[PDB]
RNA sequence: GAGAACAGAAAUCUCCAGUAGAACAAAAGGGUAAAAGCCCCCUUGAUUUUGAUUUUCAGUGUGAAUACAAACCAUGAAAGU
RNA sequence: GGUUGCGGCCAUAUCUACCAGAAAGCACCGUUUCCCGUCCGAUCAACUGUAGUUAAGCUGGUAAGAGCCUGACCGAGUAGUGUAGUGGGUGACCAUACGCGAAACUCAGGUGCUGCAAUCU
């Protein structure tokens, strides 16, 4: 009963709060290929991961609830659906949840010219560590496509959130870039998705200090079709960015806090 | 594969029980004269119902048991063997090569009697099996037994009758 | 003196800061050099009030450790 | 030796709370479609680039040293250098809204209204007289339950002429006891219907 | 706990705000420079002018190449003179603050270092249990760092193997406390000195007590010194010198077991007794003065100090740690021949004596009116220097193993840096909140140990002069701690009855 | 007489849970719990014992199934003079010692990443103890590894309520009783025992110590010897191979049966 | 499912099979099996105390409730909880 | 290619019945003074690899076994499902263009892939 208590409590709101997790959904068709890439991706994500195994009939652009069902039992904000169809071939559809029900989805098309993490076969980083990413293409900020991208992403691989951070855990970095900018009017370029490992060396211009960074690709690879969008209500945005401002100290005019923590007013 | 050693049944374990029913001093005397007769100190058994016929209330003590292992399990087993005269039916042994039986007076055994032990019957049951029986009870790597491995019923009559020399009556 | 922490008559009077005989008060033990187990310097400990100051005039106390 | 001093016609932007780094720079079609073999070097190349800026500000962010030593709370030891990452720049949806103001129950608002400061509570134990000992005013082996335990209760003047004078003084105290903590439930339930 | 203040509003934008990264400019003109030594102020190649992008390892290669020895390189330090070392690069350490301009020429003091490295000592190996009481005294073995010599008030000493963190062999022939303990610097024995007026030797490899007591002395052993090995002549085994409480300080002749000197100037007791290595002895004594004796003459006292106005708690000399380190080295490599060592302990005896012209042999006092006195006892009988700032008495002082630093810990929870050769102050090192009762340093003179009455241990990085790091884990008083020769382990003893051993 | 839609409704573990070798319950927080949010990587020292030869590997876990990164074993200890008890308390000390001297010599702590950039001076390396499916009992080999391996340098955070001679009364430990179950005193006692009060059971065992000639007081002696030589020299040499890959190949697939083809299962079956 | 005097439909012991069909909470459309079930060991502190921080109160404005964090505390070989 | 230790995917890996495994390893097995735990050294703990065995553990082959899993240009763009041009029809409803979109069935198939380190007649 205690136990039960205390999951209730770690499940409901908080000021601060937790990492979010991640539950991938097998769809009615699934192929080698969507569970591998829901594999490599579960790694990545991982330990903030779950996955389910059977078949699953889920259309979300035709029904939200059992997206949401899953959503409020599992505890899971983000979802991962893999499905495929001939129309959408390997189909992943990203849903982000808001307060138990659907803020966002998004849906790509993972093309086939990929390869798996087991191709590279190349020594990768250790499990549970926060990522470095890079975005590339103007889009990320103009488009609200790709801002929907960019903000999905970095909320699915951020991961745990600290102010501390070990320079020994500073391994591997995840690349988007946007193939080639683009006009309106025209059919939005794929988004190329890329994880690689990162090798320091010694520079012998920047000092002791600024090594010299190379990348070793470690994968997987991936190329999305950004086939599917659904965008929240703005309402829901706002609520959704509210922010609590308990923690932080009110602002005051004229007062002041010194190195010493003597609190200090101005006159004039 | 039978002249290979292994394949020998030997006494696993003797386990002798004496369920008393109603608990306090008879069953503190059972303790007793079971510690008396196997050296070592017995362990009881919690009750697991309630029966107003049976008498006996909600998880009290019924039964006190003594586990023996090795020579001494022998020599309690060759006395009660000698108190049974040798001679055990087919249905004494069970299908999965371990056997038992009842003895109503424990003063056949040759213990002493004392007027405040009083009179007690146990339930000799004896387990065998060849050796590398410690694959389903290691911690690690527990797997089950092969299918030619296992004790079997008559395999433990034959045992029997190599050993002890006593017939071993069909009724 | 820090703070007063319990005046054993009264609430009241702990928070209007009586200093009477038997009164649990905060002091500063940083001259006295106490260090934890796990190396926090300790400047700040509890002491019990042991005679009348109203009497004597002074306020002498008891750490208590 | 390779420099490491990147340079970029367009500046990039920095999120160092995500470790993040983002270029809006010129991206051709060409050379980053599947119909080019050289698409992974020219990714990896400017990948590279992104990578080498982000270091460099992330290694360039100040660091926080200190002197306590291994095997005691807090994770960082004295050989350890940690850098102190700002507060993350990018702006993310909540997967909860925030919790809701309660509002002021029965008590409270009669509270308010007749200045009740609330009580102290210092501590669950109270002095017993009629013995030596400190005791806990309530709970596991609490002093409200002494009466239960009473080896004698005298009956009650009151109690007579009733028809329960033959009931046990303890039961009706326990009752009382019952009576009064579900009427503290039913209270509780009426507030949060309200 | 008390917490700093948090950061506001502002400095979280301006955190927020991008960072400027430190790089070198390609477009770096030369810089004219001049090299100048520290210890004997001479020059070498005048006016150079080298690139602003330069190294440290490859400016200290340039100096090797013009000073001519690029086949067998001694690394060095460099400063500018305000005097500010050179961290990582010149352009990162003047050029960037820019105190000093490209234009104006840049006059670096170079000084030779160490070849290696000590790491320092950063959690506890062991807390070893076996003494009934509290530990009084604690050494290491010369030779190696796995054996440690440990003497308590439970009327033993205790022979510990560091290797295992467990006790080795026990020591009890003496009848009161032992006080002291010493190592022989060949390493060959161990002498204790004892509450109750004698003194004792131990072959350590069978933990065995060679022959009867030292007798002679009337009260209590203060401390014990070894002749050094350099002026050991090959053959014989070094002489042990004592002092006590009664005034005395006894020589004593180990191979055949006998007293050959009694000094006797001192009308007070006397604290401390030191075997220099130019065959002097110094002794220091609650009667506020030093007396310099020599044992070559029949041990007639050559001089009388005469500055202080208080008990001299200590003296230490600028040579101790080659004295107390005879021929090893850091390697724990032993000589074949007798002649081989005492030929090596005589060359790293000269690395610290003869330098910058003439052999010196510097001295420092620390007296119980709150100061220090540097003298030169060889060439002039007045003080050379009075160090003076310490608020209460100076219980410990030490010269750096190089001899260009002291460290002096007092009773007012501080220690105090000051230069060798001149004695002018340089530092304080502030964290002790009770009373510091010993100090030691490390091989590589970088790194500092002091144990405190605080019951914690801490190092010091002496370079930036500040709290490497705090060590407690002792629940009582500390008493003794001491640092191997190889810069591998640190002992600590005290009230608590426990061995703490620590490393890196 | 299990029913098909029991076998279709059954599930199974994983693999390691079915061939019991893995406890994934202390394998999750071994791996995937952190005391800080710091990001700083784990390393577990995997101790493991079999009938006859003692594992100890340092091992950093990937998402691509983990990666050893030194390891050490009891088969190396006659190269340094245990030729005797490589499974008994002493091995278990001097493998532990072994694998921690090997490791720093292999990082270089004790005679370009990018904490160097950093932080002036390396770190002392941290690993944590991992046992799999063992007991945690008070005189264990296991943590005799451990306390080889603290001996040896690395920081492998412990108490000390599980070595021998660990009082239960009051907390406190015995050095000597320690110290006698480092350099193989019990084993000795043991021998002394027999020697003194069964010949016929000395006979068997000891066996190898009567055939080598060594003494029962000279254990302590190769025990100190051996640590030496670990100490002095700590490097891997692996071992020779008389043959090669594709010679072990060849002959053991020589033996191995070979798979039959589905159209002569088909022709077997008609 | 078989074996064991009283002892049978129900007492107690032994072996094999046993995806949980048991016992705990929620109302899973995938909760828990070297457990989240049963037993044993340690803790009785759980209403700690610090805060220039959040909200409320005060004629007693450096106090108390309250929210959050930190230092501790408990246990464990440890990771950690 | 065998084997060992740590793993990833968690049945192509599960259950039932046969057969083989030279060398090494693994396991069975031997002892109870010491550390440690039980009624029972059965489990756990310690010691010797000493007395033996591949009888089991474990791996591999076999079975029109059960179960499970994979491609389909296989059903099929089909059932079903939302708008629509004033399409008719006073009438229960019907083809059409744009969207979304199954499963049963049939064919072809299968019984582990693999990363790190060490070792092998």
């Amino acid at each position: 009963n205690a136990r039960a208590k205390r999951a209730l409590v770690k499940r409901e709101a908080k000021l601060v709060e937790n990492v979010k997790q991640a539950l991938f959904i097998p769809g009615q068709s699934c192929n080698k290929n969507l569970h591998d890439i829901m594999v490599d991706l579960s790694a990545l994500k991982k330990p903030d991961m779950k996955r389910f195994n059977r078949k699953n009939d889920i259309h979300p652009f035709e029904d939200m609830s059992p997206l949401e069902f899953f959503s409020e039992k599992n505890d899971c904000s983000l979802m991962v659906l893999m499905t495929s169809s001939k129309k959408r071939k390997n189909n992943m559809t990203f849903i982000r949840t808001f307060g138990y029900k659907i803020y966002d989805m998004i849906e790509l098309m993972v093309a086939d010219n990929f390869k798996l993490l087991s191709d590279f076969k190349k020594l990768t980083f250790t499990v549970g560590l926060k990522p470095m990413f890079t975005f590339q293409g103007a889009a990320f900020d103009t488009h609200p496509v790709y801002k929907q991208i960019k903000s999905l992403f970095l909320d699915f691989f951020r991961g745990e959130s600290t102010d501390l951070q070990d320079v020994a855990g500073l391994q591997h970095v995840i690349s988007m870039t946007i193939q080639g900018d683009f006009q309106d009017g025209e059919p939005l370029p794929n988004v190329l998705f890329r994880v690689y490992k990162l090798k320091s060396y010694k520079s012998d211009q920047g000092g002791k200090r600024l090594p010299r960074i190379e990348l070793v690709e470690i994968g997987p690879r991936l190329d999305f079709k950004i086939g599917r969008i659904h965008t929240p209500s703005p309402d829901m945005v706002t609520e959704a960015h509210k922010k609590p401002k308990q923690l932080e100290m009110k602002t005051k005019k004229n007062v002041e806090l010194d190195i010493m923590g003597d609190k200090l007013g101005r006159i004039h | 594969k039978a002249q290979n050693p292994m394949r020998d049944l030997k006494i696993e374990k003797l386990v002798l029980n004496i369920s008393v029913g109603e608990s306090g001093d008879r069953l503190t005397r059972a303790s007793k004269v079971l510690e008396q007769l196997s050296g070592q100190t017995p362990v009881q058994s919690k009750a697991r119902y309630t029966v107003r016929t049976f008498g006996i209330r909600r998880n009290e003590k019924i039964a006190v048991h003594v586990t023996v292992r090795g020579p001494k399990a022998e020599e309690i087993l060759e006395r009660g063997l000698k108190v049974k005269e040798y001679q055990l039916r087919d249905r004494n042994f069970s299908a999965t090569g371990n056997f038992g039986f009842g003895i109503d007076e424990h003063i056949d055994l040759g213990i002493k009697y004392d007027p405040s032990i009083g009179i007690f019957g146990m339930d000799f049951y004896v387990v065998m099996n060849r050796p590398g029986a410690r694959v389903t009870r290691r911690k690690r790597c527990k797997g089950t037994v092969g299918n030619s491995h296992k004790t079997t019923k008559e395999d433990t009559v034959s045992w029997f009758k190599q050993k002890y020399d006593a017939d071993v009556l069909d009724k | 003196i820090l703070a007063v922490k319990k005046n054993p008559q009264s609430p009241m009077y702990t928070q209007l800061g009586v200093l009477t005989k038997g009164t649990i008060i905060e002091v500063n033990v940083s001259e006295l050099g106490m260090v934890t187990a796990g190396g926090k310097v300790v400047w700040g400990k509890y002491a019990q009030v042991t005679n009348e100051p109203d009497r004597d005039g002074c306020v002498n106390a008891v750490l208590l450790v | 030796n390779l420099p490491v001093t990147v340079e970029k016609p367009i500046p990039v932007v920095y999120d160092l709370g995500n470790l993040a780094a983002f270029d809006s720079n010129v991206l051709d079609k060409n050379d980053l479609d599947s119909s080019n073999a050289r698409r992974e070097e020219k990714i990896k190349s400017l990948t590279r680039d992104n990578v080498q800026l982000l270091i460099n500000q992330l290694l360039s962010l100040p660091m926080k040293t200190t002197t306590e030593s291994v095997g005691g709370t807090g994770g960082q030891s004295s050989v350890m250098t940690l850098l102190q990452l700002p507060d993350p720049t990018t702006d993310l949806p909540r997967e909860k809204p925030l919790p809701k103001a309660k509002a002021m129950t029965k008590w409270e608002k009669f509270a308010a209204k007749k200045g009740i400061k609330p009580k102290e509570r210092a501590g669950k134990m109270i002095y017993d007289e009629a013995s030596g000992e400190w005791v806990p005013k309530w709970g596991y082996k609490g002093a409200n339950k002494k009466l239960d335990d009473q080896w004698l209760v005298e009956v009650d003047d009151k109690v007579k002429g009733t028809d329960n004078e033959l009931i046990d003084p303890r039961t009706l105290n326990r009752a009382e006891r019952k009576r009064l903590v579900k009427k503290n439930e039913k209270q509780q339930r009426r507030n949060m219907k309200n | 706990s008390t917490l700093i203040p948090p950061p506001s509003k502002k400095q979280k934008k301006e955190a927020q705000l991008p960072r400027e990264v430190a790089i070198i400019p390609k477009d770096l003109p030369n810089v004219s420079i001049k090299f100048q030594a520290l210890d004997t102020g001479d020059n070498v190649g005048g006016a150079l002018r080298v690139p602003g992008a330069i190294s440290e390892k490859q400016l200290e290669e340039l100096l090797n190449q013009l000073n001519g020895t690029s086949d067998d390189p001694v690394p060095y330090t460099f400063s500018c003179t305000k005097t500010i070392d050179i961290t990582d690069n010149l352009y990162s350490s003047l050029i960037k603050p820019g105190y000093n301009s490209t234009e104006d020429q840049i006059t670096l003091l170079y000084t030779p270092r160490a070849v290696f490295k000590v790491k320092p000592v950063t959690r506890s190996s062991s807390a070893i249990a076996g003494h009934g009481s509290t530990i009084l005294c604690s050494a290491f073995a010369p030779h190696t760092s796995s054996r440690m010599v440990t003497g308590a008030g439970d009327n033993t000493a205790r022979i510990w193997d560091c290797d295992t963190q467990t006790p080795m062999h026990t020591l009890k022939g003496h009848y009161n406390w032992v006080l002291c303990v010493s190592w022989s610097p060949d390493g060959e024995v161990i002498a204790t000195g004892s509450m109750d007026n004698t003194i004792r030797l131990w072959d350590p490899k069978s933990g065995q007590c060679l022959g009867d007591a030292l007798r002679g002395h009337s009260k209590w052993i203060t401390s014990l010194s070894w002749e050094p090995i350099h002026l050991v002549k090959p053959g014989s085994k070094p002489r042990l010198a004592s002092s006590s409480k009664d005034g005395t300080i006894k020589i004593w002749d180990t191979v055949s077991r006998v007293c050959q000197y009694t000094m006797s100037g001192h009308t007070n007791s006397v604290s401390c007794v030191k075997w220099g290595g130019q065959g002097l002895l110094y002794s220091g004594s609650h009667d506020r003065t030093v007396r310099v004796w020599d044992i070559n003459s029949q041990g007639r006292c050559i001089n009388i100090l005469k500055s202080h106005a208080h008990w001299v708690n200590h003296l230490s000399l600028s040579t101790d740690y080659a004295l107390r380190i005879g021929a090893f080295d850091h390697t724990g490599k032993k000589p074949s021949t007798p002649e081989e060592a005492q030929k090596k302990a005589l060359e790293n005896y000269e690395k610290i004596c003869k330098k910058n012209g003439n052999s010196e042999e510097m001295m420092v006092t620390a007296s119980d009116d709150y100061t220090m006195f540097l003298w030169n006892p060889l060439k002039s009988t007045k003080p050379i220097a009075r160090m003076t700032g310490h608020q209460k008495l100076v219980n410990h002082v030490a010269f750096s193993p190089d001899g260009r630093y002291i460290v002096s810990a007092s009773f007012d929870n501080s220690i105090k840096l000051w230069d060798g050769r001149d004695g002018k102050f340089i530092s304080t090192f502030r964290g002790h909140v009770a009373s510091v009762y010993q100090v030691a340093w490390s091989s590589d003179c970088r790194l500092l140990v002091s144990c405190s009455k605080d019951t914690t241990l801490k190092v010091w990085d002496v370079r930036t002069r500040k709290l490497s790091v705090d060590l407690p884990g002792h629940k009582d008083e500390v008493y003794t701690v001491d640092w191997s020769v190889d810069g591998k382990r640190v002992c600590s003893g005290g009230k608590d009855k426990m061995v703490r051993l620590w490393t890196h | 007489a299990k029913s098909s839609a029991y076998s279709s409704r059954f599930q199974t573990p994983f693999r390691r849970r079915r061939e019991g070798k893995t406890d994934y319950y202390q394998r999750k927080r071994l791996v995937t719990q952190h005391k800080a949010k710091y990001n700083t990587p784990k390393y577990r020292l995997v101790v493991r014992f079999t009938n006859k030869d003692i594992i100890c590997q340092i091992i950093s876990s990937t998402i691509t199934g983990d990666v050893v990164l030194a390891a050490a074993y009891s088969h190396e200890l006659p190269r340094y003079g245990i030729t005797h008890g490589l499974t008994n308390w002493a091995a278990a000390y001097a493998t532990g010692l072994l694998i921690a001297r090997r490791t720093l010599q292999k990082l270089g702590l004790d005679e370009y990443e990018l904490t160097e950039a950093v932080e002036d001076g390396p770190r002392p390396f941290k690993v944590f103890l991992d046992i799999g499916l063992q007991r945690t009992t008070t005189g264990a080999r296991v943590f005799g590894a451990l306390k080889g391996a603290s001996d040896g340098g690395l920081y492998v955070p412990h108490s000390e309520n599980r070595f021998p001679g660990w009082d239960f009364e009051t907390e406190e430990i015995d050095p000597e009783l320690l110290r006698s179950y480092i350099f193989g005193g019990h084993v000795s006692q043991y021998m002394e025992e027999l020697a003194d009060d069964d010949e016929e059971r000395f006979s068997e065992l000891f066996k190898g110590y009567l055939a080598d000639d060594i003494d029962a007081d000279s254990l302590e002696d190769i025990y100190t010897s051996a640590h030496e030589a670990i100490r002095a020299d700590p490097a891997f040499k692996p071992t020779e191979k008389k043959f090669t890959k594709e010679q072990y190949a060849a002959e053991s697939k020589k033996y191995r049966q070979t798979k039959l083809s589905k159209e002569e299962r088909a022709a077997r079956v008609a």
